[PDB]
């Protein structure tokens, strides 16, 4: 489990302050 | 009691003079 | 069996088509080519009249595959 | 020594030698489990403390 | 000073509030929530950002860079959380203390996370404007407990909450189950005796309405504190009945939930029970916010566990950094280890003040016989028949004629498992013990084997679920 | 405020009808700003609906309902508030215990929508004051 | 020889006189030149008080500071400072290796002097990375391990001892395991683990060269003590005493010869006496010797146990003969190692009869499992919590 | 409506009908809890899926 | 208050100032169930005004229930001492403190001991803070009985004090000291092999000898002049032995199928 959650882990502090950022990169990347 | 070592010192020499000069 | 069984949920389905190509992506992936077959019709029969933009992506991987 | 494992009975001038070793395999194995597991969770444990 | 700071502060602000808002606003997916809001919302929002960068009352600017609620009532938390010491219970400010608003610049820009103030303000039977009102709510009351400070919440600057609140959400509750912790704390800190209960009485009816374990849970556990401090016995005896706590719950809410329990059990004269919760207590929550929270455990730790029949080391206790609440209770562990009746209870009468404020002082009187119980237990086991007079000199006990009776009360309850002949004025031990036997080996092992299927299962549904869903939405 | 609930709970409990009115009154008000004791000692409250000693039995009815329902059991709050005959409407005209009027549609959609299917039955398993409320809506 | 700076420093540490024995432990860092380091050596060193350094006064006056040990400290690093310059400036024109080689043994020598841990091993590393003859390279661990002993801190030492263990290998001297085995020892003895620090005190004494030790004599008189401390009697009476090994180490033990005959005799009355003995004279001596508590338990325990086990009756009265020990005292002692049950005995005060179980059944191995098995038990859960948030 | 604002009346007058509708989205915010744990659970059984899929097609 | 004289203020009167008339009291029983109305609406509405009030609503109410005990009234004593909780402590603070509030606890706390509710002793103790004002003279009975009880002292557990009062004191008493040593009793059975006739008044903290004779026949301990009771009893014990199969933390069957399960 802490294996597996290593990367969890790290993945769940990046992916939070960069929750409002990825909606215009979303957009963009599935725009064309 | 933290460490029985300092106690025992005096015990072991108190216990065997008591105690020799009365059974032993 | 497997083929057969995809294909008719598509029609079961169509009166909230939008729920048929999430189910018959699943049943794609498997091993046996043969179950992709019936996904494509499943797909097809659904979004017949009017389909979604979702049908569309799921058909298109299996017209270039070179698996007849 | 223990070459034959007894006590020696002073009080009545016997010997008496204690039972056969009675201890199955899955006990004496019990023990040897607990020494797999407390080496990983140790040293497992002090790497996690980070995370809370 | 003052340029530097209203730059510094608005653009921290800004970044921890849009993130924040961001998770609400996508809805509560609680496999992928329960990682978000433990480890990085609730420490970002209360240790990393508001104590660094500049000073420790980013507050004043924190108004004006995005809508709190839409009265005047909490535009003026820099009235109501300023106003009390020097900028309240926390480093002083360069932003101006002012009455309405501080200063009168908006950047609260055309960007929705930073929300102009007619905009989001209106307190909509719509889920999702309560959501991000309350987001900027958990910030403030969030920085109560770094700060320690009383009565900048026991008046309106958290019962505006309770307004902002209508409908609400599901996804509302998980995060707001964190901001009603901190509304008891500032009353329960001074032990303030105003009304707990109202605001946390109100989140209950919402949050069984929306069907969010988290929310519903955290307000059973801080009631259950306020009330037995306050010496309101019945209120928190009734309480603990309703039963309900999630796993996705804090760490900090779970240690403080055990403790609260602990004490409730360990007076009813479950000894038994009560040592077994306040220990899981210390060991489940290591954190940072449980820290100021360990010691409180700590203290009810040595007297419980004493009671029971089971001693512990002076030893154990000093190793760690939270010594400074451990010292009083080193002579104590060694009272009873020692068997020492004499030393043990006197000095526990004079300690009894202190736990009357947690209402522990009732266990105190009961602590004189467990002494005399721990020290037959090792005479019992040691011996086949050891004389009267024997037992009496090692454990302090006031004459013989004391001693063949207090002896005698603890055998009955078979722990101890002897027999003492007064007439003839020896014990006997009925222990003949070993686990040199057929089947008994195997029930030894068998407690060991049962715990670690807990584990097993807790651990297997836990694996899966969080790497599964970072691949379903942003993987990182 | 910070009053203990202890003393409504005690005198709902004595012998005296005059008590027993007295009791659940004030019960009534302060239901809202304490759950906690009373929840456990709800109990009480149900067994002063019953009796017939006690003059009146729908105000009973009333505070054993919302009292029920601050637990958390949508469902021992609806036999109560039946129990109570008239003092239903007041639920209704709060709206934060209006949630025991509307779990009552809620429950009555369950039991009508058995009998319904061959002709349209309300039929057996609904009493009066459910078929009532629904009717009403 | 730099191992004579240890055992002095016991001395001043323990109660036995306290001022007289800081001049003279003061003095061989005075020459060395210790200063930086010297201040924080003291803290550490402390687990029985009273500090070697003038920063701190426990139980007596403290020895001053001499200015000596700050002049020399700054005159010998000037020096090696001069040194090294040319020699590593002169390295690139010329073979890296020779002449970097040769200048970073001196300059890692000094540092240990001052007692930098720190550069130790920086100054290590670059001598190993390059050519270097496998017995020149071994020699270096071991002032590396002379500071880590000399600060007496349980933690750096068993960072000190990983690197070492690494690199005994790879050069394969066994001359220089000798000098290696006596710092394990050392440490060994420091803590709660004299059962392993007999080994090694026993191997080195048949076949020792007087390099890297503070005194042949004393060395051999503290050897002694320690086997005992490990040997329970079946062993201890075969090797150490009868043994030939004892003869060629030579003899200056008389104590402790006195010692090891009250276990074989059976007549314990003289052992106790000695173990008190023995606390005062040989432990507060050495520096090495914390958590006292060990020693006594474990030579307490082996006494009443060698008779136990040889005996499921005595009769009460030859019991407390052969022990000469208080009646009450023998009894308390034994009320916690009973417990345990590797013993396992009851005493009867109302029949006279002391009884022995003798468990070497499946009560023996089962108690162990069940206290490995407590540890064990908190660590799992604690570490499923921490993980789960 | 909202889960706020007491009002007289219910026999007909309507705002305990609008009342009723803050409570009908209660309902769906009972179902919305379900609904998102289902679409995880299946995700679950999706990933494993697709990782036996891609060894035995290869 | 203090409204209505004649079961406000009489009632307080003929147990404290004047001399205790229960011909007087058996009629003011009923009288007293109405003036609750007025009296406890003064707690569990608590406020600043209403902390002089709570005094004097609290004479009445106390006394009342100290008076149930004398009127040999259980029932109507436990009706009013549950009114009498919300007073203990009340709002931010109303004032507990009576000067019959000491003579109150002293009764409660012995009847809880009584009934062998150990329990409920310690759960209102938290709950009392408002005691130490009283102070112990009437409470030192209760509270130190229960302690060397507890601590199983059978020469502590006195009786001698408690009675300073003593108007509805002695009552409890006499019931305490027969619970207590049936209690004491079931100890020794297990405890000790043969009581003759002479050290068997301490053991059992029985009154008599010829009493511990009498529950010999009862539960049948007597073997010849002497008992041996502890026989049977010390055997019983052992619990700890496990018997082929274990079932005693679940079957075997059940258990090893289970453990298969968890993976």
């Amino acid at each position: 489990m802490v294996v597996v959650y290593l990367a969890s882990l790290i993945r769940s502090v990046v992916a939070l302050h960069n929750l409002i950022n990825n909606k215009i990169a979303n957009r963009d990347a599935e725009k064309k | 009691n933290v460490e029985d070592d300092f106690s025992n010192q005096l015990r072991a020499e108190l216990e065997k003079h008591g105690y020799k000069m009365e059974t032993s | 069996v497997r083929r057969a069984a995809v294909e008719s949920l598509g029609f079961i389905l169509f009166r909230t088509p939008e729920q048929c190509p999430s189910v018959v992506s699943l049943l794609s992936e498997s091993y046996n080519p043969h179950v992709r077959y019936g996904a494509a019709m499943a797909l097809g029969v659904c979004c017949a009249g009017t389909g979604n933009k979702e049908a569309i992506n799921l058909l298109e991987p299996m017209t270039n595959d070179p698996v007849n | 020594d223990k070459k034959f494992h007894g006590i020696l009975d002073q009080g009545e001038g016997v010997l008496i030698i204690f039972d056969e070793p009675p201890v199955d395999k899955t006990y004496e194995a019990a023990l040897e489990t607990i020494q797999n597991m407390s080496k990983v969770v140790d040293s497992l444990y002090n790497k996690a403390k980070k995370l809370t | 000073p003052a340029p530097q700071d209203v730059e510094m502060k608005e653009e921290a602000a800004a970044g921890s509030g849009s993130a924040g808002e961001g998770d609400g606003k996508a809805a509560a997916t609680e496999h992928s929530q329960r990682e978000l809001d433990t480890v990085t919302l609730e420490d970002i929002k209360e240790h990393v950002r508001q104590l660094e960068k500049a000073v420790s009352g980013k507050e004043p600017r924190f108004v004006l860079r995005a809508l709190r609620m839409l009265p005047s009532t909490s535009r003026r938390l820099n009235h109501y959380v300023l106003y009390k010491a020097v900028h309240g219970f926390f480093t002083s400010n360069n932003a101006t203390r002012d009455f309405l608003l501080p200063f009168l610049e908006e950047p609260m820009d055309t960007e929705a996370d930073l929300q102009f103030r007619p905009r989001t303000g209106k307190a909509a039977s719509a889920p999702l404007l309560p959501e991000v009102e309350a987001y900027l709510q958990l910030l403030m009351v969030i920085f109560l407990m770094n700060s320690k400070r009383y009565k900048e919440a026991q008046k309106i600057s958290d019962d505006l909450m309770q307004k902002i609140s209508t409908q609400n959400r599901r996804a509302l509750d998980l995060v707001a189950a964190k901001c009603y912790y901190y509304h008891a704390r500032v009353y329960e800190f001074l032990d303030k005796l105003d009304v707990v209960r109202s605001f946390l009485h109100a989140r209950l009816r919402t949050a069984t309405l929306r069907h969010d374990a988290d929310g519903q849970a955290t307000l059973l556990n801080l009631l259950l504190r306020n009330y037995l401090h306050y010496s309101l016995y019945d209120q928190a005896e009734k309480l603990v009945s309703k039963s309900v706590f999630p796993e996705q719950a804090n760490n900090n809410e779970w240690a403080r939930y055990l403790y609260y329990t602990g004490r409730i059990k360990a007076i009813q004269l479950e000894y038994s029970e009560a040592r077994r919760t306040m220990t899981n207590a210390l060991r489940k929550a290591p954190q940072h916010t449980a820290v100021g929270f360990k010691q409180t455990v700590h203290k009810l730790l040595i007297v419980v566990e004493l009671l029971l029949g089971e001693i512990p080391d002076r030893l154990q206790f000093r190793q760690p950094s939270l010594k400074r609440s451990l010292m009083p209770y080193f002579l104590l562990t060694q009272a009873v280890r020692t068997g020492n009746l004499a030393k043990f209870n006197q000095v526990l009468d004079q300690f009894g003040e202190k736990f009357q404020t947690d209402g522990t002082y009732t266990l105190i009187i009961r602590l004189r016989h467990n002494v005399i119980k721990t020290g037959v237990r090792m005479i019992s086991l040691s011996y086949s028949r050891i004389s009267l007079a024997d037992i009496a000199q090692k454990l302090q006990l006031d004459s013989p004629e004391d001693a063949e009776f207090i002896v005698a009360k603890a055998i009955r309850d078979g722990v101890i498992e002897a027999s003492i002949n007064h007439e003839k004025g020896y014990v006997q031990s009925k222990e003949m013990i070993d686990i040199y036997s057929t089947r008994e080996p195997q029930l030894a092992f068998h407690q060991r084997i049962s715990f670690c299927l807990d584990i097993h299962n807790m651990s297997v549904k836990a694996m899966r679920f969080p790497p599964k869903s970072y691949n379903k939405d942003l993987e990182s | 405020m910070i009053t203990s609930a202890a003393g409504i709970i005690s005198l709902l409990d004595e012998e005296e009808p005059q008590l027993k009115e007295f009791a659940l009154h004030k019960l009534n008000a302060v239901v809202n700003d304490f759950w906690a004791e009373i929840s456990e000692s709800v109990d009480k409250i149900e067994v002063l609906y019953e009796d017939e000693g006690f003059r009146s039995r729908q105000f009973a009815a009333l505070v054993a309902s919302k009292v029920f329902y601050h637990l958390g059991a949508f469902e021992e709050s609806l036999n109560y508030a039946l129990g109570a005959g008239d003092l239903f409407n007041v639920n209704d005209n709060s709206e934060y215990v209006e949630t025991i009027i509307a779990k009552c549609i809620d429950h009555y959609t369950k039991q009508c929508v058995e009998n319904a299917d061959l002709p349209e039955g309300e039929k057996k398993p609904i009493d009066q004051r459910l078929e009532g409320i629904v009717n009403k809506m | 020889m730099p191992l004579e700076n240890l055992e002095e420093e016991g001395l001043p540490k323990n109660p036995d006189l306290r001022i007289a024995q800081l001049r003279f432990l003061l003095s061989l860092p005075e020459h060395r030149g210790d200063t930086a380091v010297r201040e924080e050596l003291m803290a550490a060193v402390r687990e029985n008080n009273m500090a070697p350094y003038y920063e701190a006064l426990c139980k007596s006056l403290d020895w001053q500071m001499d200015m000596d040990l700050l002049s020399k400290m700054k005159k010998a690093n000037e020096e090696e400072l001069k040194r090294l310059d040319e020699e590593l400036e002169d390295a690139e024109k010329n073979l890296g290796e020779s002449e970097i080689r040769d200048a970073m043994m001196a300059k890692a020598e000094y540092l240990c002097q001052i007692g930098d841990k720190e550069g130790a091993l920086t100054a290590f590393r670059k001598t190993y990375d390059k050519t270097v003859a496998l017995g020149h390279r071994l020699d270096i661990v071991f002032y590396l391990l002379r500071i880590g002993l000399f600060y007496m801190d349980n933690d750096l030492i068993t960072r000190n001892t990983e690197k070492a263990k690494s690199l005994i290998e790879e050069g394969g001297d066994w001359d220089r395991r000798n000098r290696l085995k006596v710092y394990q020892g050392l440490y060994c003895v420091a803590i709660r683990d004299f059962k392993q620090a007999a080994e090694l005190f026993l191997d080195t004494v048949s076949t020792f060269t007087s390099y890297e030790l503070m005194d042949y004599k004393t060395f051999v008189t503290y050897t002694v003590y320690v086997s005992m401390i490990a040997l329970e009697r079946p062993d201890l009476r075969e090797k150490v005493i009868k043994g030939a090994e004892i003869l060629e180490v030579l003899h200056s033990l008389p104590a402790v010869r006195q010692y090891l005959f009250s276990l074989y005799e059976c007549r314990y009355s003289v052992f106790f006496q000695s173990l008190a003995v023995v606390e005062q004279e040989m432990k507060k001596d050495w520096l090495f010797a914390p958590h006292y508590r060990y020693y006594v338990r474990e030579m307490r325990i082996h006494a009443y146990s060698q008779l136990l086990e040889s005996y499921r009756s005595l009769t009460l009265g030859y019991m407390a003969e052969a022990f000469g020990v208080g009646v009450e005292f023998i009894d308390q002692e034994l009320s916690r190692f009973i417990a345990a049950g590797r013993l396992h005995c009851k005493i009867d005060k109302v029949n006279e009869i002391v009884e022995t179980n003798r468990p070497d059944s499946k009560n023996w191995q089962y108690q162990e499992t069940i206290k490995k098995g407590d540890l064990l038990l908190n660590r799992v859960q604690k570490l499923s919590r921490v993980i789960n948030m | 409506m909202a889960l706020d604002g007491p009002e007289q009346m219910e026999l007909e007058e309507g705002k305990a009908g609008s009342g009723l509708r803050q409570y009908y989205l209660s309902k769906i915010e009972e179902l919305q809890l379900i609904v998102n744990d289902k679409s995880q659970n299946l995700r679950r059984l999706q990933a494993q899926r697709n990782e036996l899929n891609a060894k035995v097609r290869l | 208050l203090q409204a209505a004289a004649g079961m406000y203020e009489q009632l307080k009167d003929e147990w404290n100032r004047k001399s205790p008339n229960l011909s007087k009291c058996g009629e003011e029983l009923g009288r007293l169930k109405l003036v609750l109305l007025e009296l406890n609406f003064l707690p569990t509405t608590g406020t600043k005004l209403t902390k002089q009030q709570l005094i004097l609503a609290r004479d009445i109410l106390e006394i009342g229930a100290q008076w149930s005990i004398l009127c040999k009234d259980i029932p109507s004593f436990e009706r009013y001492m549950a009114q009498l909780k919300c007073y203990y402590f009340d709002y931010k603070e109303q004032l507990p403190e009576s000067a019959y509030m000491h003579q109150l606890l002293g009764l409660n706390l012995l009847f809880l001991l009584s009934q062998n509710r150990v329990a409920e002793f310690h759960t209102e103790l938290e709950r009392l803070p408002a005691k130490d004002i009283q102070t112990n003279v009437y409470i030192k009975h209760p509270v130190s009985l229960e302690q060397y009880l507890m601590e199983g002292s059978y020469n502590k557990v006195f009786l001698a004090k408690g009675n300073i009062p003593a108007e509805s004191y002695t009552f409890f008493i006499d019931i305490l000291l027969d619970t207590i040593r049936d209690e004491i009793a079931g100890c020794i059975e297990k405890a000790y092999e043969k009581i003759l006739f002479a050290e068997a008044t301490r053991i059992l903290f029985f009154s008599t000898p010829k009493k511990m004779t009498d529950y010999a026949k009862k539960r049948g301990w007597l073997l010849g002049p002497n008992n041996y009771y502890s026989f049977a009893s010390q055997q019983q014990k052992p619990e700890d032995s496990t018997i082929p199969s274990t079932e005693l933390a679940r079957q075997v069957i059940e258990y090893a199928r289970q453990l298969e399960m968890i993976v």
